[PDB]
C-alpha cells in the first residue's frame, strides 16, 4: 500500500492512495480528492518547492516530478544543486476562465480558490491601491474573527502580529501600520445588508482579487538588463506580468492583444514587442519554452 | 505568538469523524463522504478570549496504517473519541482505543472526550445518552457531549473542550 499527501496552502493535506505506485497520474491522483466531476476541473496538481512551482499535466506522473526535481531544476532554473524536496499541492487550474470562475457557487470550490487568494495577497503577488487591500484586510478580519465588536475591536487590537495575517508582507512594516483605523472601520461597516455566512464572505474576497491583473497567474523565474534584474514572470487568463523578484513591484503588466512574443534562440530567453508603444524587452530564463507555451494556450482560448 | 494544538479525531468507520472535521473547519454537511486515509485541517478559532490555531487529524478508522496509529497517540495533544449513537459496534470499539492512548501517553492525564455522534437521528438511536455518560464515568470522568454535524449541535464545542483541558 502506498500513498502520497497532497497539500493546499493553508498547509492542510489530503492522502491519496497510490493504486500505481509512482506510475500513478495526475487524473488518478485527483479522483481520490473531496472534489466532484464538476469541481476537479478548477484545479490540478501542481509540484511545487521554494524556487519553483510548476503546474502538472494530466497524463504526468507526480511521483517521477519529484523523483527528478534535481534533474527538472538543472533544466529550468540557474540554480545549482538544491536541497529541498518538492512537495504536490492542489491548487487553481492556469486555464480556469474567469467568466467560470466568476459563476462558481460550490462551498469547497470556493473556500480553496479563497485559501489561495489570500495566500497569494499576504505573500506579496497582488498588486492593487491601498483601498483595494483595506476592502481585502478587513473581510478577513470578518472571515476570522467574526463580527465587529467595539469592545473588543477598536483599540489594542490590529498589531503587528496579526497585521501580518490580513496584508501583504510587502506593505506590512511600511504603510500598513497607517492603515489599521481604516481597515479596523471598513470591517465595523461590514458588520453593521450582507451576508455573514463563511462561503459568501470568501466568495466576496475572491471578488475583489479577480479584478487584480496577476490574479490566477502562474509565476515563472527569470532576469531582464535594464544591471540584472531577477524578476518573476506571471502568466494569467489576461496576459503577462513582471515583477521585481525581490520587491513583488509591478514593472510590466500586459492584456492579450496589446502585445507579441518570441522564442529565443534556444528556450534560453523570449522578447516581447508591445504592440501599441513600440516598446519590447528580453526577459532571459530557462523556462522560456514553458513560459511561450502557456501564453500561447491562453491567448488562444481568449 | 498563537500557539498551535494538535488535535487527533479517531473512531470507528462511518462514524461521522470526517462530517464532524469538515462541519467545524469548512462549514460543510453533505450525506455524500469520502473515505479517508489520512486528512489534516487547520483552523484559527478563539478559544477563552485566546486565538488558537488548531490542526486537527481525520483518521481512518482502521487498524490499517499502524505507524500512523503509534505517530497521531505520540504527538496528539487532545483526542476526539467519536461512535455512533445509531451503531452499537462503534461504541463497543472505543474502550480500547481509549486504553491504547494511556498507555503510549504513560499517564491518564490526556485530554480526551468522548463524542456520540448523530444525535439528530434519534430514530434509529441504538446507544442510549445514559450509556455513553456512563463510558465517561468509567474513563475517569472523562469529557462526553453528544453531536450532530448535521445539525451542528455540539460541533465546535468538541474541539473547544479539548482546548480547554490542553490550556489545563
Ligand atoms: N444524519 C447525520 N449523518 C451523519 C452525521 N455525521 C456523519 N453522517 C453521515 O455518515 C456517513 C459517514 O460519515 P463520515 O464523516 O464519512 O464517517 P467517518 O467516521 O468520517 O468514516 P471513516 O473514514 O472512518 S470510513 C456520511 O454519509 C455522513 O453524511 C450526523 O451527525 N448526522
Ligand atoms: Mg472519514
Amino acid at each position: 500500500f502506498e500513498k502520497v499527501r497532497i497539500y493546499r496552502m493553508d498547509g492542510s493535506y489530503r492522502s491519496v492512495e497510490l493504486k500505481h505506485g509512482n506510475n500513478t497520474t495526475v487524473q488518478q491522483i485527483m479522483e481520490g480528492m473531496r472534489l466532484s466531476q464538476e469541481t476537479q476541473q478548477y484545479f490540478t496538481i501542481w509540484i511545487c518547492s521554494e524556487n519553483l512551482s510548476l503546474q502538472l499535466k494530466p497524463y504526468h506522473k507526480p511521483l517521477q516530478h519529484v523523483r527528478d526535481w534535481p534533474e527538472i531544476l538543472a533544466e529550468l532554473t540557474n540554480l545549482d544543486p538544491q536541497r529541498e524536496t518538492p512537495q504536490l499541492f492542489l491548487r487553481r487550474d492556469v486555464r480556469l476562465p474567469l467568466e467560470v470562475e466568476k459563476q462558481i457557487e460550490d462551498p469547497l470550490a470556493i473556500l480553496i480558490l479563497f485559501d489561495e487568494a489570500r495566500y497569494n495577497l499576504l505573500k506579496g503577488f497582488y498588486t492593487a491601491p491601498d483601498a483595494k487591500l483595506i476592502t481585502l484586510a478587513s473581510l478577513l478580519l470578518q472571515i476570522v474573527y467574526g463580527n465587529y465588536e467595539s469592545k473588543k475591536h477598536k483599540q489594542g487590537f490590529l498589531n503587528e502580529e496579526n497585521l501580518k495575517s490580513i496584508v501583504p508582507v510587502t506593505k506590512l512594516k511600511s504603510k500598513a501600520p497607517h492603515w489599521t483605523n481604516r481597515i479596523l472601520h471598513e470591517y465595523k461597516n461590514l458588520s453593521t445588508g450582507v451576508s455573514k455566512e463563511m462561503h459568501h464572505l470568501q466568495r466576496m474576497f475572491l471578488q475583489n482579487c479577480w479584478e487584480i491583473p496577476t490574479y490566477g497567474a502562474a509565476f515563472f523565474t527569470g532576469q531582464i538588463f535594464t544591471k540584472v534584474i531577477p524578476v518573476y514572470v506571471g502568466v494569467n487568463i489576461k496576459g503577462l506580468h513582471l515583477l521585481n523578484m525581490e520587491t513583488k513591484a509591478l514593472l510590466i503588466s500586459l492584456k492579450y492583444g496589446c502585445f507579441m512574443w518570441q522564442l529565443g534562440d534556444t528556450d534560453t530567453c523570449f522578447q516581447i514587442h508591445s504592440m501599441e508603444n513600440k516598446m519590447s524587452f528580453i526577459v532571459h530564463t530557462k523556462q522560456a519554452g514553458l513560459v511561450v507555451k502557456l501564453l500561447m494556450k491562453l491567448n488562444g482560448q481568449l | 505568538s498563537m500557539r498551535e494544538y494538535k488535535l487527533v479525531v479517531l473512531g470507528s468507520v462511518g462514524v461521522g469523524k470526517s462530517a464532524l472535521t469538515v462541519q467545524f473547519v469548512q462549514g460543510i454537511f453533505v450525506e455524500k463522504y469520502d473515505p479517508t486515509i489520512e486528512d489534516s485541517y487547520r483552523k484559527q478559532v478563539e478559544v477563552d478570549a485566546q486565538q488558537c490555531m488548531l490542526e486537527i487529524l481525520d483518521t481512518a478508522g482502521t487498524e490499517q496504517f499502524t505507524a500512523m496509529r503509534d505517530l497521531y497517540m505520540k504527538n496528539g495533544q487532545g483526542f476526539a473519541l467519536v461512535y455512533s449513537i445509531t451503531a452499537q459496534s462503534t461504541f463497543n470499539d472505543l474502550q480500547d482505543l481509549r486504553e491504547q492512548i494511556l498507555r503510549v501517553k504513560d499517564t491518564d492525564d490526556v485530554p480526551m472526550i468522548l463524542v456520540g455522534n448523530k444525535c439528530d437521528l434519534e430514530d434509529e438511536r441504538v446507544v442510549g445518552k445514559e450509556q455513553g455518560q456512563n463510558l465517561a464515568r468509567q474513563w475517569n470522568n472523562c469529557a462526553f457531549l453528544e453531536s450532530s454535524a448535521k445539525s451542528k449541535i455540539n460541533v465546535n464545542e468538541i474541539f473547544y473542550d479539548l482546548v480547554r483541558q490542553i490550556n489545563r
